[PDB]
């Protein structure tokens, strides 16, 4: 955890985190969205809970 | 009239609409319920922790 | 050029339509500053200039059909 | 139900409870209400008006002082008052005359208190109407 | 390849690079742009969610979505000088509409059969109306099947004539009057005037297409 | 940067896919007769 | 007439925009979501 | 001038079909004039002004087109 | 072709009722605010726009049918 | 090809005297939707998309008036 | 056959009159869905769909007159 | 027999117009059933098959204004 | 002969035009009939029978402009 802590540190891409950089990193949310678009249920429950829609609607 | 905007509620409109005939009653009307009721001697005297108990104002 | 001018005439005549909606216009924005006016006399003074400038603006709609009218009679 | 019971309450003495009644004048914001029996159930907010009030009796009036209109499918006419006009003993011209007089020039005084002034002025001016 | 090619490779040149090229390196960071194609996934997710969802409103979103960014590019198209209604025949927008007719259909006598024709009866309507009630349900399906069309192409169509015969009647702008002051400036207002208002028409029409489709696939998939 | 995800085209929206192939086969057929040219 | 140059061509096209939105667009979209939820979860 | 006052005369009877906007006009303005005053007696003395201009600016019109109409009789 | 003028006259008078759907509905949206501002007073920097827009659309209608009959007249 | 044209722009007319319906219908959405933003605030983000929904449908078969009135014009 | 295209057109332009009453029915059956989601915010999503449907039944209305016209002029 | 023709096109564009009326009616049910199921939603299924009645026939009308017509035109 | 065909066929279409008020007028008594029974549903037994007598009586008025019509043509 201090290993954890010293990588959190400096090591922390807020806003230039590569998406395929966390594909490649965790292979399971990749078999979460095969998963998921092949089943048809296109919602991720839990999503509209922190993340606003500023919806004109 | 204008008792929400101007004015202040329902209720000090329909106190003072009642207001108005309690004073202008005639003497034989005159007894001690109306008496009663046209004196006023409750003064607002807020609380310290909640509103700063700043003086007893008339209410 | 004699079924020109009658047309013409004709046109004016059926030019003057487009007052209608000025008329009614005006109708209908005097009757909600009435309505408004009643329900509280202190949004007088912000309503009145607006129900003025509308009226204008339907007079205006009203004098584009009176020109046209007058297009097709001189 | 066979006619219509109104229950007519002040904080003084009551009124009425329960008693057999027939057509009541109910002046609200936009007008009276002559209730005849039954009626569909109302809530209306009364205005300073004439409450006359029809029995087998007589036809006596009632200046009320406000309160409200309700009614319930069971035909119940409570109507929540706090000042009337018994007969015309509180019939007076010159206490109303110069209490309105004397609050006109308060009627632009403090907020609250001036928009008040002025329609305790006009409450007295219904009471000139009623006054007959 | 005649202008209908050219205008349509040139569109998804365009819609493909407002995606795959707008992301310099694809960061978590959701630039302006990429924030703006957010808005409108989550804009046509939740109309799917609030006109069609309950079971399946996931399923139909994909559609909703890409008619959608179809729409858009092609009303944005429509404004340009030189802009041409994609060929400025229209009756693209009327195959679409009746081919979505066509599909809505055939979902509902697929999910239904028979028990889509209940749909012309909702809540009440006896055997004496029934017939009635079926046919005006009937004519008016037969109605939906050119509403969409009839509508977008209608009104990208009428704002193109607009603009032309409106550029056309103020070629004497400043050509030869001599009263060619603001008051003769005034049709250059209109025209300004009638570009936002082509804009905004577009815009507020393709929500109008997304929502009146949603509406649909709702009634063919829930029978009320 | 960009990969391919197999979302259901076929299974969910044959229906817009079949009435889109009639309505070409009506167009090719109607082409001859509808044209009055 | 000059029919069989832009609708059925229209209607490939609307295809393969149907098929390329699908398969790429949305994806990206959902898992810029699904990334969000993990690591704010 | 067989055809040309033909179409003067039906230009004219065409334009005064004004008056009907005009009288709706001043009738929906009366109407809410009434509601007014009813609602509330102390509004009446500010609005009968509004009420009156908003019934002669109505009129105004109904008077453009009865000019309109009477310039294709004589 | 003293019969085309002639129609094209009639139409573009009769194209000019335009006006009246214009007028109509830019005093319907103005009576629309008047109400609302006196119901509520607060509400009127938000309730502004609103209108204002509505008329803009309105008289744009009736723009249009005004050029309808300036294209029948003059074309 | 006299009659026919003139017929043709006498047509143009009689659908473009539709958009009249599609004024008053912008109008009376706008309307409504001012008066529900008034009684409630908090409701103004719920009611202006089907408001503005409303508007793009009147506008339309305003449109399709227009359209009507085009091809008897080119 | 000349009068018959002329009339043709003139049925053609008279046809599309009857759409500015689909055009005012869709607008005020979306202004009283206004005035309902003010009153009752909570049964928008109840009330949403058959105000799509009383909206696809007037422009049906709307419809069969274009229908009309379009048929009268091809 | 050119003549004949010609006003039967006209007479089946005028009697077309029946949808106007009819979009209307059944809009202004629509919009009262709004108002009512908006002010009283437990009044939702005894209110919806009346006004599914009435609205059905109120656009029946227009469907006989249209037969009308067909049969003018066919 | 033709002639007096023709403006037979006229008078059906100017007749047909006289259904517009039906409808509308069968709108309104639904649209109160709703709003009636929204308001109390204890009522709705006793309106129906007056509602669908005022309703038959406005559509006995459409069936009489229709049999003016239908005569006129037959």
């Amino acid at each position: 955890l201090q290993s954890t802590l010293d990588n959190i540190q400096s090591a922390r891409p807020f806003d230039e985190l590569t998406v395929d950089d966390l594909t490649k990193i965790k292979p399971e949310i990749d078999a979460k969205v095969e998963e998921m678009v092949k089943k048809g249920k296109w919602d991720v429950p839990g999503y509209k809970d922190r993340f606003g829609n500023l919806n004109v609607m | 009239s204008a008792w929400r905007k101007a004015g202040i509620s329902y209720a000090a409109y329909l106190n003072v609409a009642a207001q108005a005939i309690r004073s202008s009653l005639k003497t034989e009307l005159q007894t001690a319920s109306v008496l009663n009721r046209s004196q006023t001697d409750a003064f607002y005297t807020q609380y310290k922790n909640g509103t700063a108990a700043s003086e007893p104002t008339p209410i | 050029m004699q079924l020109v001018l009658a047309a013409k005439y004709i046109g004016a005549g059926i030019s003057t339509i487009g007052l209608l909606g000025a008329g009614i216009g005006i109708a209908i924005v005097f009757a909600a500053l009435i309505n408004g006016v009643s329900r509280n006399p202190s949004i007088k003074d912000t309503v009145f200039p607006m129900a003025i400038l509308g009226f204008a603006l339907s007079e205006a709609t009203g004098l584009f059909c009176l020109m046209v009218s007058f297009l097709l009679l001189f | 139900s066979s006619g219509l019971k109104l229950q007519f309450a002040l904080p003084h003495e009551t009124l009425y409870s329960g008693s057999e009644v027939t057509q009541v004048n109910l002046p609200a914001k936009s007008g009276r209400i002559g209730v005849l029996a039954n009626h569909v159930p109302t809530v209306e907010q009364l205005l300073p008006g004439v409450v006359e009030v029809m029995e087998g009796s007589n036809s006596k009036k009632f200046f009320i002082s406000g309160g409200f209109a309700t009614v319930q499918p069971d035909s119940q006419l409570c109507v929540t008052a706090i000042e009337a006009f018994p007969l015309e003993s509180f019939s007076q011209e010159n206490i109303k005359n110069l209490l309105a007089e004397a609050k006109k020039n308060v009627s632009s005084s403090d907020a609250r208190e001036a928009a008040e002034a002025a329609i305790q002025v006009e409450v007295l001016e219904n009471l000139q109407s009623v006054l007959k | 390849l005649t202008t209908f090619s050219l205008y349509t490779i040139i569109v998804l040149l365009v819609i493909t690079s407002l995606y795959t090229l707008t992301n310099n390196n694809n960061k978590i960071i959701g630039s302006r742009w990429l924030i703006s194609q957010e808005a409108i996934y989550d804009t046509i997710m939740n109309m799917t969610k609030g006109q069609i969802g309950g079971k399946n409103w996931g399923l139909y979103f994909p559609m909703i979505f890409t008619l959608f960014m179809f729409i858009f590019i092609a009303n944005l198209i429509s404004m340009i000088p030189y802009s041409f209604a994609l060929s400025a025949h229209l009756v693209f927008i009327i195959s679409l509409s009746i081919v979505i007719w066509l599909g809505n259909t055939i979902l509902g006598l697929y999910k239904h059969g028979w028990v889509f024709f209940s749909l012309f009866v909702p809540a009440g309507t006896p055997l004496p109306l029934v017939p009635l009630l079926v046919i005006i349900e009937t004519l008016s399906y037969f109605a939906r099947a050119i509403s969409l069309g009839l509508r977008l192409g209608s009104n990208i169509l009428a704002g193109h004539l607009l603009m032309v015969i409106l550029a056309g009647l103020t070629f004497n702008f400043m050509l030869i009057n001599l009263f060619t002051l603001v008051f003769g400036f005034v049709p250059l207002a209109m025209i300004l005037a009638i570009m936002m208002l082509e804009f905004a028409i577009g815009i507020i029409q393709g929500y109008v297409w997304a929502i009146l489709t949603a509406s649909y696939l709702k009634d063919a998939v829930y029978l009320h | 940067m960009l990969k391919r995800f197999p979302t259901p085209i076929l299974k969910v929206y044959w229906p817009f896919f079949v009435a889109g192939a009639a309505v070409y086969y009506g167009m090719s057929k109607a082409a001859d007769l509808s044209s009055n040219t | 007439f000059y029919f069989m140059n832009q609708l059925t061509y229209g209607f490939l096209l609307m295809i393969t925009l149907l098929i390329l939105f699908s398969q790429f667009f949305l994806p990206m979209i959902l898992r810029l979501y699904v990334s969000r939820l993990f690591i704010s979860k």
